[PDB]
């Protein structure tokens, strides 16, 4: 059980860690978070009272380092920060933890929902999406920019997602034109899975990252990413049995913990009416279809 | 984007366009079946590609031989017409490419684009214009090589036959779109006035017949007329 020990909380903000989250006052006595579980990446993420606009947060995973969080007067934010000091850092955390001043990650005994949405999810997978090599931890927030929106401006802080393009050179085989724009399965299973991402885990790692991504910062380009991955493996005749059984069950969580009230800007109606309904796999996303439909039917 | 009413001198100006029309590419007579089901029987077809500007119209005969052993026709009607324009133009000198085609149905769009990926440069749009270029087929020289043809074939036409001599191509396309119009709304009417006097032939390389300017003024004027008591008619107004 891993500890983020904050040095201060300057200003009043609603400080989120995975799915849970935390309102501090100006100024409130909060030296961090302690009992993160081991194993996973997490997103620490803030929004600041006096401004809801930039929701922004840190990708990181304990097992890489000692991470801290201290506020910067100057640039205005929450920076995550690494302490190099193994003997300072124990230190400062012993002391913050015998004077009680640290949230408890509330993970419940039961609860696999985390787990369920960073099954794919690996950092050094995060750190080549998001470029920034001389930190062990990736940031991002509501304005970044995918690689794919800046083709139609800043590159050093793009969000480097695998880009995807229905009717791109790279998806149509000459003379397979109509063969191969009805049916993705050489754009997934020879472009993207063997030759891009190598494996399905790779695919899905992605697609679980800018699923989380849209829903912790509302990125609109996490958005358009998620659907993308979701719309090729949808619209290709021929995916392997394992791959389909796994998707059902990464959206199913992912429906799962979207805010009731965010499906209006995270879901595109398109997208999943055509994947539940109208593609090859209607069929093949049970638990999906089954959440979607009780828990969202208005958009469908 | 579209092209309508707005940007309607675009047709004519420099810039190579070419308007192609996918309506008579799959055509079938329904039949009933001894057994008393229903059934198709595919004609041959055509692909209607026009350059507005010079009347060059690209007539690809599509013989019924591509159905063959084919599964969702009218969908793979589409992707036909596209793979048989892009190898037009993939046939065509650099200098004759066009910027810009102009699709009659939007359905044509995504089969197009994917087919004209290698061509960046050339837009595909759509129009709000209801272009009545499905009436093609009542041109008697038109509907003649289509239904002969033993095998896929490209013939050339001019469909304005020599009145750019005499005309501009604004002019010379609103007087096209008038007749196919008329022979769309009332094919047998339409031909009628166009015949009356036996005294104006077609020329042998030809599609219309040789109206003097003012034999023209009164054939303009009587398929105005068919075209609007038909519309009365259509709609008891």
């Amino acid at each position: 059980m891993n500890t983020v020990p904050f040095t201060s909380a300057p200003i009043e903000v609603t400080i989120g860690i995975d799915q849970y989250s935390f309102n501090v006052k100006e100024n409130q006595p909060f030296h961090g978070i302690k009992d993160i579980p081991i194993g996973h990446v997490h997103v620490i993420h803030f929004q600041h009272a006096d401004n809801s606009s930039m929701r922004y947060g840190y990708w990181f995973d304990c097992r890489m380092g000692n991470f801290y969080i201290q506020y910067d007067p100057k640039d205005g934010l929450y920076k995550m920060m690494e302490e190099r000091d193994g003997a300072k850092f124990e230190n400062i955390v012993h002391n913050f933890k015998e004077r009680q001043m640290m949230v408890s990650y509330p993970k419940i005994d039961e609860d696999d929902t985390w787990y369920n949405l960073t099954e794919f999810v690996q950092m050094d997978k995060i750190r080549k999406i998001v470029r920034k090599d001389e930190n062990q931890f990736s940031y991002v927030d509501s304005s970044m920019t995918t690689v794919q929106e800046n083709e139609l401006s800043d590159p050093a802080h793009s969000l480097n997602y695998t880009v995807i393009n229905f009717k791109s050179r790279e998806a149509i085989r000459p003379g397979h034109e109509m063969e191969d724009f009805l049916d993705k399965s050489y754009y997934l299973n020879t472009v993207m899975l063997q030759g891009i991402f190598k494996n399905s885990s790779n695919y899905f790692g992605e697609l679980q990252f800018a699923f989380l991504n849209a829903m912790f910062f509302g990125n609109y380009g996490s958005s358009l990413q998620w659907h993308a991955m979701i719309e090729l493996i949808c619209s290709s005749a021929t995916v392997p049995k394992h791959m389909l059984d796994k998707l059902d069950e990464i959206l199913y969580y992912q429906i799962k913990t979207l805010p009731e009230q965010y499906s209006d800007i995270l879901l595109n109606e398109r997208v999943w009416n055509i994947c539940l309904y109208s593609s090859f796999q209607k069929n093949s996303l049970h638990n999906t279809e089954k959440i979607m439909e009780n828990k969202y039917p208005e958009l469908l | 984007g579209a092209m309508n009413s707005s940007n309607y001198a675009e047709l004519f100006n420099n810039d190579i366009k070419l308007f192609v029309d996918d309506t008579n590419v799959y055509r079938v007579t329904v039949h009933k079946t001894f057994e008393g089901n229903v059934a198709t029987k595919a004609i041959n077809g055509c692909i209607f590609t026009l350059n507005p500007k010079t009347g060059h119209l690209f007539l690809k005969i599509i013989h019924t031989s591509v159905w063959a052993g084919q599964k969702r026709l009218s969908q793979l009607a589409k992707w036909k017409t596209a793979e048989e324009v892009s190898a037009l133009v993939r046939s065509l000198p650099k200098e004759e490419q066009p910027k810009q085609i102009i699709v009659t149905r939007k359905a044509m769009l995504d089969p197009l684009e994917v087919h004209m990926l290698d061509f960046p440069n050339i837009a595909i749009r759509p129009t709000e214009l209801r272009l009545p270029f499905s009436a093609a087929m009542s041109i008697d020289k038109l509907s003649d090589v289509v239904m002969k043809a033993t095998e896929p074939q490209m013939v050339l036409f001019n469909i304005y036959d020599d009145w750019l001599d005499r005309i501009s191509s604004y002019t010379a396309f609103s007087r096209l779109t008038l007749l196919l119009r008329a022979l769309k709304t009332n094919e047998e009417s339409a031909k009628m006035i166009l015949l009356s006097d036996p005294t104006i032939t077609i020329k042998s390389y030809h599609l219309w017949p040789s109206f003097t300017d003012e034999q023209w003024i009164t054939i303009e004027s009587q398929m105005r007329d068919l075209i609007l008591t038909e519309y009365g008619r259509k709609y008891n107004v």
